[PDB]
């Protein structure tokens, strides 16, 4: 035969596709979780970037192989859908291919594997949705205060965990606003965290309002006002110019 | 299709398997402690069965996620199982290689 | 040619230079010997696939069987094997204790030589820490034996020797040895290991075994004599057959009339040889070879008890018991080569006829443990457990002192030695600190064989010993990495067995580290 | 130049166990396809050049003789299987290597082998108690006689065979053959002989000992066959006139002794014939052939003689008559003579056959086969030997379990459910122990040529609904209740096969280093 | 291609151990020299650890990360870069707890970061306050770097240069006491003169020469003006180019060039200035209308140097030349001077106060002597900066290393868990700093280090250090081998921050 390349078929292209796909899972195996290990991303110039986030790992990982190129596009379908989850798809799907590769050696055609996987996936959503929890228990019942206390344990703030967890629980419930038909979500903007020297870390106060880090200057003008009108302007009341 | 779904259940066990090896614990004990508590929720509906048992990677001991407050959204869990099986379907449908 | 061989000037022997680290090759020689027996320590240890030189297969985990079959050729590693045979003397335990602790001694000594310490200074710190280890060992003695010579005291203390020799027989082998040593225990200072002889019959299993007094052979009595109290025992290794002279003795047969004359003449000479034992008063004849059918008729004619023993190892046991010497000639009527026994009789145990050799006017110290088994490979492993079980209690005729085991006397010895090494000034504090870390490898070898991470067990043992909770050892569980109390579980080893084990393993580190060059010499 | 090994073959660690696990599978591959009644046979030739055709697992492993150390550990388990129960060497050889196959990826990930030892001792101890609970005692169930039940199990075992059409006749003969024996049942007592020619309906069952009788010498028209109480003599002496062993050659030069020389050579034959006449032996059986002159001797003395008897049939005659085999003739007396009630020379199959009936120690039988080929009768002999084996184990052991992988798929379901309730390292090992027990219904589908995945997926679905005695069928290409179809096996052989396969798998796992002595 | 598993955990260890073994013997005053072989046959025998690794190319990604973390540490403080790479190579050198014990690195990082908190707590216990007001105590700190140099003949005057420079940059009103030597203390080199001629002036110096005598020579009240726009031909919003090849194009361009510049120069001379400072360049025709008013032309100044001029006089930064006003005045400045120094002209806008900026003027007999003082004073300025940042010293010369390693041994007796075994390895890895000091002196290392630990146990831990001159142990309270605290604080912090970065790497993959 005289063709324009090399041809290869059979089960040897099945074993080569799962070994190229599971090798990408080993790139995102140790980086899974909050205690995930850093991995070096060697560039073609010579510099290296130390990243441990698995979303930035697969973006910079360049493997010139079509089996590994399939797993590159699912990172683009993950952030555009929800925004999180990315490497948990990779370790699941590569172990799905490795167990199915053992089925090919056990005289099973992959057509029963494909139709069996779609019924196993739809029944997985059915068992999940029968064991859910509605978004509630915001006040009075803790799975929250204790929820944010685990994230706060890695720093020096975790010595007094009950004092600082109350500052973030009431701040999350304060920024709630529906604004479309009863959605309620939470905005990307949040509370402004300022700092001062109050002789210890126990003098933090939960102020129910925005705090500006500016000084008014003169003292003869009174600092306590009752009127409601607030003026904001960007043009300078100083000596103006046409252009810089 | 019994072996297709039975290997689908064992392939989902790599998520506590990689989490146990990153928590510096014995992966044969920490994953098996998760399935020992989740099996009792299906055998009998008595309240002595531990339900919604999460994985505390800090102390190396399984705890309840309702008390610890470890929660995840449903759309990150549903779309992960939806996208991973469709990606495993496309690679499994490859039976011939052509290069030019 | 140029350049010449540096420092190799004696019979072409490979003399490594200072950069080639000639003293480090002896450390790697004892490292490979210790690694074959590191995973074999403990009840969770692995078996060894033994292929003997006579092409016989064996599956066993004894420490003495590994050293005898794996023919070591390195003489630097032969210093520990010659020390392990010294461990076989005066005590029957600690053969793995010599190979592991001295192997961990030289492995930790290689880290000291990499800093630049001299070999003459490190070896002086080991003999200092050995004398300090001999002071805390009486202080680590928790309890002692009761010395009441009963079954319950012997069987409760024998559970340490049955551990790691034959697992699963902890309830059976603790009672079989206990019924044998209590017959010699009234004889104070006369308990000997060669008094307890082991015999093995192919049978069902371990639970069908029993204990008998005196010398018991598995072969039945060939004659019809059931019981006779004759003292004269004449052992003959020759088979009972026709007489062949030491002279020429040409017997000619031509026709069938000469066939019936010489066959009857051989039966008459066989009658004369049995009559040559009857006139001297010996009614006990043990035959080493085969017995003819006509010789069985002459046995019941003169009422002489004839037994046949084909094996040479059981025939040599009667030579050192009654004093009877096996004669190779066709029954020489002599009296000096005979034995002495009060009563010999035939009896059955488990539907198997055995011959008993006991003494009634003498006090009696001979005991025989009839062992039963389906496979001859596993039956030989229980046979070596008897020799390492009796020698565990052969040392208890001395001062009865017991130490706790399972790393209880290992971490507590490593704690007090480091306290002596921290306060000691001078450069000798480095060798004493590595003498204590060599004591940690033996609970590390016990935890790694049980499928448990070794660093988790060591930190759990150092947490309870810092609070003063003594006698805490390893809990034998692959799933539970915790610890348990050794006085409540019943693991108590010997103080004298731990005394010679640390002494011989330290001197093995003395002898190997003094050798830094190997030279072949021709006589 | 100073070495520690110097030719010593020794290695330890993890890959010494992986080299011992994969070396165990080469012995299982030698007897993988021989499982089942429709299994493939193996061709083994010895050093002399003789080809042996057999599918029995006990005969394959006895002629393999692999010099590997781990391969020798599967030999003595097959030897102990013959002493413990009697057969099942090909079942414990296949089951031992599949235990090591499922734990082979678990050893390479860093798990210690001693934890797998603690899991094999646990799940096998649960498998002993699980068998005795499901095992039902069928002795007088539904008020049916045991003779009718013994013909039902032999009908399924002889199905899909050459005699599958006439299996109603062959099922009634295998039951009465074991019923003719005493309480001490033995497969060696019932012998099978083959007679060439005729249809399958002419097969007969001899209550005593019958042999081939290849004696084709002279001796017709005399020596009457019917005897009331004959004295059965078992000899090994040649009674020919010019024999290869009994002769007399004297070299004299006188014509007077030349008559005496031929007379002395005849007196060797005549005195050996006169001692049988004094002992009163009516029938003369000898291993060596008997000449035409000695047949004329017993013709006038009212006796029978028949030589060329095999020594295997002579020992079966000794166990039937109760006498003893005597080689010489001067020791022939009534202590070694036998006795029977009916002896006759039959003409079944065109050839002459001798058989005794009515012995005082008649504990042996003989099965006569008829057919158009000897290889038709060779496979019929092994199938009827299999039909006797199922009947014999039903009489000895009443507590039976369902065969055909029904007890293997039920043990795979219980041990999987026990593993889900156990935390720790015992979950992934006992759960792999349950999947390793599924090789018996899987290799039964492979050797029968069926779809191995289409039956096993429907077999586990039948056990999930509540089917406790459903297995594979050798006739139909679907699942069936083996308890209703009378496919049985005793509970004691199923228990002893599990404790032997777990002990053979534990001896390989507990070995980590191989010691070899240079000699 | 790619590599993962435990091989990269051992591969990054030998990559950092190879860098640490090169400059291990270059520690102390007896630092051994190192010979570098060039492809052109050149040889440099510099013993400076920053100069050795700069001229050595590396190919390992872990070894490349080892050099840049010390290079950034050299930009922060000017001392202690060799001790970082030695300590970062010794902490990873005990691979028995990393590979043989089969320990995950997360146990090691939890033991290393917990040992980092004991580094800061121990150094504050062995510290000593500094009387910074006394000039005699400041001389005993900077003298450790002035020895064996050509500046050592003028140590009494060179110490006054660095001490007066750091105090003017440091602002006590801000509270945090910031010192930045690169901007507010820009050092310039002037040829000619001697070492004694070099002094410190309170202003900013301009190195632009004088090209015409029609300038301001001595002005008591300097009227300064700052401008950002250019002084050239008017360009459009496009990217067109200017090419003058025709005589018709030469007349039309130059007439537009003169009319726009004269319109620009009329707005600056109406305020009667003394010196003009433009951000961009000044053309040749722009000086023709500027020389008629006798104004000093200063051009080509950066935006960063422009704010130092505005804070010196108090002028206003004006964006366009048409928008000048009367508030752009430099009233309050001392004197304007264009006086030549060694046949080079320099502009002086100095004052008699502290206008948040300064400069350093160096003089010398030859240009090689100019490069010798500026590399010694900049090394001396960063050391004296750390003293005024926090007046606390530590006993150097290996005394602080044995005091820290003694506190970790008694702390490890109460630290239970699996992590106590790598916790004791940091105490033996911190002993490599007094270990190489005895090996460079030539004495027996283990004979002296064992008696060094015996003196740190029974006696006081603040004394009994190592002298790197004679080879024996001396008391650190008797000799001035005192190190700053902020240097030793960032040394142990970076050595942990290097060990937390190399041990956390578990995969090396490629990709652009
Ligand atoms: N609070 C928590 N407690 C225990 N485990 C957690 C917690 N939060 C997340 N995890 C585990 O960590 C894993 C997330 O890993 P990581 O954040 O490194 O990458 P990822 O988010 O899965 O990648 P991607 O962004 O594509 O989805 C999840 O599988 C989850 O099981
Ligand atoms: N089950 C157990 N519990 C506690 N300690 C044990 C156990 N098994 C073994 N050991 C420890 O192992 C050491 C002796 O073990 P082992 O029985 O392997 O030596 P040994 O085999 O008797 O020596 P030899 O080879 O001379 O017979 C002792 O220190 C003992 O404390
Ligand atoms: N008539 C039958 N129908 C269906 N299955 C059967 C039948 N007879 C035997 N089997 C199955 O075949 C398996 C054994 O096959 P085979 O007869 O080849 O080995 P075996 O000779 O019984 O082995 P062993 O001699 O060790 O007992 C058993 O597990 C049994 O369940
Ligand atoms: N005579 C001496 N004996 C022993 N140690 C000394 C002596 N003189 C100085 N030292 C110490 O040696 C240290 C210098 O060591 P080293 O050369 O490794 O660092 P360095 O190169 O000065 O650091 P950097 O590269 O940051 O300048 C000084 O901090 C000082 O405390």
């Amino acid at each position: 035969l005289s063709v324009f390349g090399d041809r290869s078929t059979g089960e040897t292209i099945r074993s080569q596709n799962v070994m190229a796909a599971a090798s990408i899972a080993n790139i995102v195996k140790s980086s899974l979780g909050p205690v995930g290990l850093d991995k070096m991303l060697v560039d073609d110039i010579g510099d290296v970037t130390i990243t441990n986030d698995g979303a930035t790992i697969l973006k910079l990982l360049e493997v010139e192989h079509p089996a590994a190129k399939v797993l590159c596009e699912l990172a683009d379908l993950q952030d555009k859908e929800v925004g999180d989850g990315t490497t948990s798809v990779v370790i699941i799907a590569a172990e799905l291919l490795k167990n199915a590769d053992e089925l090919v050696k056990q005289k099973i055609h992959p057509t029963s594997v494909i139709s069996g996987y779609r019924l196993a996936c739809k029944e997985a959503v059915r068992y999940i949705n029968e064991n859910l929890i509605v978004n509630t228990d915001e006040l009075g019942r803790d799975c929250l205060i204790n929820a944010a206390k685990t994230s706060m344990s890695s720093k020096i703030i975790g010595i007094n965990g009950d004092f600082f967890a109350n500052m973030v629980v009431d701040a999350v419930l304060a920024i709630k606003y529906t604004d479309i038909r009863g959605q309620p979500r939470y905005p990307v903007n949040s509370v402004n965290i300022l700092k001062a020297h109050g002789r210890s870390q126990m003098e933090s106060m939960l102020i129910s309002g925005y705090a500006l880090n500016c000084v008014v200057g003169s003292q003869g003008m009174p600092k306590r006002i009752v009127n409601a009108k607030i003026a904001c302007l960007d043009f300078s009341l100083q000596k103006t110019k046409m252009k810089l | 299709e019994q072996l297709a779904i039975a290997e689908f259940a064992r392939s989902l066990l790599v998520i506590p398997n990689t989490l146990a090896v990153n928590a510096a614990q014995d992966s044969t004990d920490l994953v098996a402690k998760l399935r020992a508590f989740h099996n009792e929720a299906q055998v009998n509906p008595e309240r002595k069965n531990l339900k919604w048992i999460g994985l505390d990677l800090s102390n190396g001991k399984p705890r309840d996620n309702k008390q610890a407050g470890v929660f995840e959204p449903t759309i990150v869990k549903v779309k992960s199982l939806k996208f991973a099986t469709e990606a495993a379907i496309t690679i499994l449908r490859i039976d011939d290689l052509i290069k030019l | 040619k140029a350049p010449g061989f540096a420092q190799m000037l004696k019979e072409g022997a490979k003399h490594f230079s200072g950069l080639e680290e000639a003293v480090y090759r002896n450390i790697q020689a004892c490292k490979e010997l210790a690694q074959t027996t590191r995973t074999a320590y403990g009840p969770n240890g692995m078996n060894k696939m033994v292929i003997n030189h006579l092409e016989k297969l064996f599956v066993t985990n004894d420490a003495a069987t590994i050293l005898r079959e794996l023919e070591v050729q390195h003489p630097a590693a032969k210093m520990i094997v010659m020390a392990s045979h010294m461990q076989e003397q005066e005590v029957g335990d600690g053969t793995n204790f010599v190979l592991v602790f001295a192997g961990a001694l030289l492995e930790l000594a290689e880290e000291l030589l990499r800093i630049g310490l001299s070999v003459s200074e490190v070896i002086e710190g080991y003999e200092i820490a050995c004398r300090k280890a001999h002071e805390i060992l009486p202080n680590l003695v928790c309890c002692s034996a009761k010395n009441l010579r009963d079954i319950d005291e012997v069987s409760s203390l024998l559970r340490t020797s049955i551990m790691s020799k034959q697992y699963g027989n902890e309830v059976f082998l603790a009672k079989l040895i206990a019924q044998a040593c209590v017959s010699i225990f009234p004889d104070s200072g006369h308990f000997n290991v060669d008094n307890i002889r082991v015999c093995k019959i192919l049978g069902s299993g371990i639970s069908s075994s029993s204990v008998l007094h005196g010398m018991v052979f598995k072969k039945e009595t060939e004659g019809d004599v059931t019981s006779v109290k004759d003292a004269k025992i004449a052992v003959y290794s020759c088979p009972f057959d026709g007489m062949i002279t030491e002279t020429k003795g040409t017997v000619l047969i031509k026709t069938a009339e000469e066939l019936m004359n010489f066959s009857k003449g051989e039966e008459n000479l066989m009658d004369a040889q049995v009559k040559a034992i009857a006139d001297t008063g010996a009614n006990v004849v043990v035959t080493g070879g085969k017995v003819a059918d006509m010789a069985l008729h002459y046995a019941n004619k003169y009422n002489i008890m004839l037994v046949r023993l084909n094996s040479k190892w059981d025939l040599r046991r009667l030579c050192k018991t009654v004093g009877a010497t096996a004669l190779p000639r066709l029954t020489p009527p002599v009296l000096e080569e005979m034995g002495h026994c009060d009563s010999v009789y035939l009896s059955e145990v488990g539907d198997t006829q055995v011959v008993v050799f006991k003494h009634e006017k003498e006090d009696g110290a001979i005991s025989t443990i009839v062992l039963r088994g389906s496979t001859d490979n596993l039956m030989d492993d229980i046979e070596r457990a008897v020799d390492d079980g009796v020698n565990t209690f052969k040392v208890l005729t001395r001062d009865k002192r017991l130490v706790p085991g399972g790393g209880a006397t290992e971490i507590e010895l490593a704690k007090q030695i480091t306290s002596y090494g921290e306060t000691c000034p001078g450069l000798e504090q480095y060798a004493i600190k590595k003498f204590a870390e060599a004591f940690e490898a033996i609970p590390r070898a016990l935890a790694e064989n049980s499928g448990v991470k070794a660093n988790e067990v060591i930190s759990k043992l150092y947490a309870v010993h810092q609070e003063g909770n003594k006698n805490v050892g390893l809990d034998i569980e692959a799933e539970v990495p915790a610890v348990k109390d050794m006085l409540e579980a019943g693991i108590l080893d010997t103080y004298l067995g731990k005394y010679w084990a640390i002494k011989l393993a330290t001197n093995a580190a003395v002898t190997v580290l003094r050798v830094d060059q190997i030279i072949m010499a021709k006589p | 130049v100073i070495l520690l090994k110097e030719g010593t073959d020794s290695s330890q660690g993890i890959p010494q166990l992986v080299s011992n696990i994969s070396a165990c599978q080469v012995i299982a591959e030698a007897v993988r396809t021989t499982l089942g009644p429709r299994g493939m046979d193996k061709l083994i030739v010895d050093g002399r050049g003789k080809a042996t055709i057999s599918n029995d697992g006990a005969t394959i492993l006895k002629l393999l003789d692999v010099v590997h150390p781990a391969a020798k550990t599967l030999v003595d388990i097959a030897k102990s299987q013959d002493a413990e129960v009697g057969d099942g060497t090909t079942s414990v050889t296949l089951l031992a290597a599949e235990f090591l196959k499922q734990v082979k990826p678990y050893v390479e990930e860093g798990l210690h082998p001693q934890i797998i030892i603690r899991a094999f001792r646990t799940a096998t101890q649960l498998a002993v108690n699980k068998i005795k609970e499901i095992a039902v005692t069928v002795k007088k169930a539904d008020k049916v006689e045991q003779r009718k039940l013994l013909e039902k199990c032999a009908m399924t075992a002889l199905s899909s065979k050459l005699i599958s059409q006439q299996k109603a006749f062959f099922a009634k003969m295998v039951v009465d053959a074991v019923m003719m024996l005493d309480d001490l049942l033995q497969l060696k007592m019932i012998g099978i002989k083959k007679v060439q020619g005729g249809a399958l309906e002419d097969s007969q069952l001899v209550a005593g000992v019958a042999f081939k009788k290849t004696f084709s010498y002279a001796g017709f028209e005399m020596q009457p066959k019917k005897y009331h109480n004959p004295k059965i003599a078992l000899l090994n002496v040649e009674l020919e006139l010019k024999a290869e062993k009994d002769n007399a050659e004297i070299r004299v030069h006188t014509v007077e002794d030349y008559q005496a020389i031929v007379d002395a050579e005849w007196n060797i034959l005549y005195d050996k014939l006169e001692k049988i006449h004094h002992s009163g032996a009516k029938v003369v059986s000898s291993k060596l052939p008997i000449g035409d002159v000695a047949t004329q001797y017993f013709a006038d003395r009212d006796m029978f003689c028949a030589g060329r008897v095999p020594e295997e049939d002579l020992k079966r005659t000794m166990m039937a008559c109760g006498g003893s085999i005597q080689t010489s003739v001067n020791a022939l007396s009534a202590d070694v003579l036998g006795r029977c009630q009916v002896f006759e020379e039959t003409q079944i199959g065109g050839e002459r056959y001798n058989f005794f009936t009515g012995c005082p120690k008649a504990k042996t039988c003989t099965f006569i086969l008829r057919g158009g080929a000897e290889q038709f009768m060779e496979e019929t002999e092994r199938s009827l030997h299999d039909a006797i084996m199922i009947v014999r184990r039903a009489i000895k052991n009443d507590s039976v379990v369902a065969g055909g992988g029904a007890i293997e798929m039920e043990l795979s379901k219980y041990l999987r459910d026990y593993s889900r309730t156990i935390p720790g390292k015992q979950q992934l090992l006992i759960g792999a122990y349950a999947k390793a027990l599924e090789i018996i219904p899987r290799q039964l589908c492979d050797n029968a040529g069926f779809d191995a995945t289409n039956i096993l997926n429907k077999l586990r679905a039948r056990h999930a609904q509540g089917g406790t005695w459903y297995g594979v069928d050798i006739n139909n290409e679907d699942i069936a209740d083996n308890f209703e179809a009378f496919v049985w096996e005793p509970a004691m052989v199923r228990i002893n096969a599990l404790t032997a396969a777990s002990e053979a798998a534990c001896l390989i796992v507990s070995v980590d280093e191989t010691i070899k002595n240079p000699r | 291609k790619r590599e993962s598993g435990r091989k990269v955990q051992s591969g990054n260890i030998n990559a950092a151990k190879t860098i640490a073994d090169i400059i291990r013997t270059c520690l102390g005053p007896k630092s051994m020299m190192k010979m570098l072989l060039d492809p052109m046959g050149g040889i440099v025998m510099t013993n400076d650890g920053n100069a050795i690794l700069r001229e050595i190319q590396v190919q390992h990604p872990a070894a490349k990360s080892m050099i840049e973390i010390s290079r950034t540490q050299d930009e922060e403080v000017g001392d202690g870069t060799t001790s970082v790479i030695i300590l970062a190579g010794e902490m990873l050198s005990v691979a028995e707890h990393f590979l043989e014990q089969q320990m995950h690195p997360t146990v090691v990082i939890s033991a290393y970061r917990k040992a980092l908190d004991d580094m800061i707590s121990t150094l504050k216990k062995i510290s000593i306050p500094v009387d910074i007001s006394d000039s005699d105590m400041m001389l005993n700190i900077i003298n450790s770097s002035i020895t064996t140099k050509a500046i050592s003949r003028w140590s009494s005057l060179a110490c006054n240069i660095a001490l007066d420079a750091v105090k003017m940059v440091q602002f006590e009103e801000n509270g945090r006491k910031e010192i930045d030597i690169k901007k507010y203390a820009r050092v310039e080199k002037i040829p000619g003169g001697i070492i004694e001629d070099s002094c410190v002036l309170r202003g900013v110096m301009i190195n632009k020469d004088v090209t015409h005598p029609r300038m301001r020579r001595y002005i008591k009240n300097p009227r300064i003006v700052l401008l950002d726009s250019s002084l050239e031909y008017k360009k459009g919003e496009s990217q067109t180019d200017i090419e003058i090849t025709r005589e018709e194009d030469f007349t039309r361009i130059l007439q537009m060039e003169e009319e726009y510049i004269q319109q620009l120069c009329e707005d600056i001379i109406q305020l009667k200035p003394d010196v003009v400072i433009t951000e961009k360049g000044i053309s040749d025709l722009a000086q023709h209308y500027l020389m008629r008013a006798n104004i000093t032309a200063i051009r080509r100044v950066r935006k960063t140097d422009n704010n130092r001029i505005a804070r010196a006089c108090g002028a206003r930064i004006v964006s366009r030349p048409e928008e000048l006003r009367e508030d752009d005045v430099g009233t309050g400045a001392g004197l304007l001077e264009i006086k030549k120094i060694g046949d080079e002209y320099f502009t002086f806008i100095t004052d008699c106060k502290d206008p948040k900026a300064c400069t350093i003027l160096l003089r010398g007999a030859s240009k090689e002597i100019l490069s010798e003082v500026e590399r010694n004073l900049q090394d001396a300025m960063q050391v004296c900066r750390n003293v005024l940042l926090d007046p606390q010293l530590v006993p150097g010369g290996g005394a602080s290393e044995m005091a820290v390693a003694h506190a970790l041994t008694e702390k490890s007796k109460a630290m239970t868990g699996v992590e106590q075994w790598p916790y004791r390895a940091v105490a033996q890895a911190l002993e490599v700093i007094p270990r190489t000091l005895i090996q460079n002196c030539g004495a027996s290392t283990i004979r002296l280090l064992t008696s060094l630990r015996a003196k740190h146990t029974q006696e006081n831990c603040e004394t009994w250090g190592v002298n790197g001159e004679t080879g024996t142990l001396v008391d650190m309270k008797e000799l001035g081998i005192w190190e700053p605290l902020a240097v030793k604080l960032q040394t142990y912090k970076t050595a942990v921050e290097t060990a937390v970065l190399l041990l956390r790497i578990d995969d090396i993959v490629s990709g652009h």
